[PDB]
């Protein structure tokens, strides 16, 4: 069940919200981090959430409209142009075998 | 039945400097590792810090080089690693990381 990332909508009006859904959260997962872009780059982390600690720590890419949910779903509010593009999600697991899985959305 | 070992037993490192170590856990029946403790201690916010090269992964002979990026000054702990197999055997083997300044 390979971790997938439908965005709702795909094509988002400026000022409207978009919600990145996640469909196959594994078991024995320690947490999720969202990144802006295609690769999992530290400099470009949106936010992480450890489920045990149940604590989400904004990364350097956070704009304070994201509200990450415990089901790994994101939700970016009041979107504008620079949001457009890809968003890798990584899920790190107890045994340190991780799962990248990227989604998209385009703003008009 | 289960072996579990951690390369440099009691590690020490200067702040800013990184930490290498290699976890090695082998046994009859599929062995998997548990870094629950290593993660909560050194990756409390989820982040790309900690690389984990599984040099010869295998079903039964799991070896992994972990690399904890850019230790901060207040990150000294003893950390308990774990290995579990199919029959239902667990193994806790602990190890220490300790960090300091240079000037």
């Amino acid at each position: 069940a390979q971790l997938t990332t439908e965005s709702m909508p795909f094509n988002v009006a400026e000022g409207k919200e978009v919600l990145l859904l996640v469909h196959n959260l594994p078991q024995q997962l320690f947490g999720y981090s969202w990144y802006k872009g295609e690769r999992v780059d530290g400099n470009r982390q949106i936010v992480g959430y450890a489920i045990g600690t149940q604590q989400a720590t904004p990364g350097p890419a956070n704009s304070g409209r994201e509200t990450i949910y415990p089901n790994a779903s994101l939700l970016i509010q009041n979107v504008t142009q620079n949001d457009t593009g890809f968003y890798t999600l990584q899920v790190i697991k107890s045994d340190l075998v991780n799962e990248e899985a990227t989604g998209q959305f385009h703003v008009y | 039945k289960i072996e579990l070992t951690v390369s440099p037993e009691n590690i020490t490192v200067y702040e800013g400097e990184d930490v290498k170590f290699t976890v090695t856990a082998k046994s009859d029946s599929k062995t998997t590792l548990d870094f629950s403790d290593l993660l909560t201690k050194y990756n409390p916010s989820v982040s790309d810090r900690i690389s984990t090269n599984y040099k010869t992964n295998t079903d039964n002979h799991k070896i992994a080089e972990i690399t904890i990026k850019n230790l901060k000054l207040n990150e000294s702990q003893t950390v308990t690693l774990k290995a579990k197999d199919d029959s239902g055997n667990v193994v806790e083997k602990t190890f220490t990381i300790t960090v300091q300044k240079k000037e």
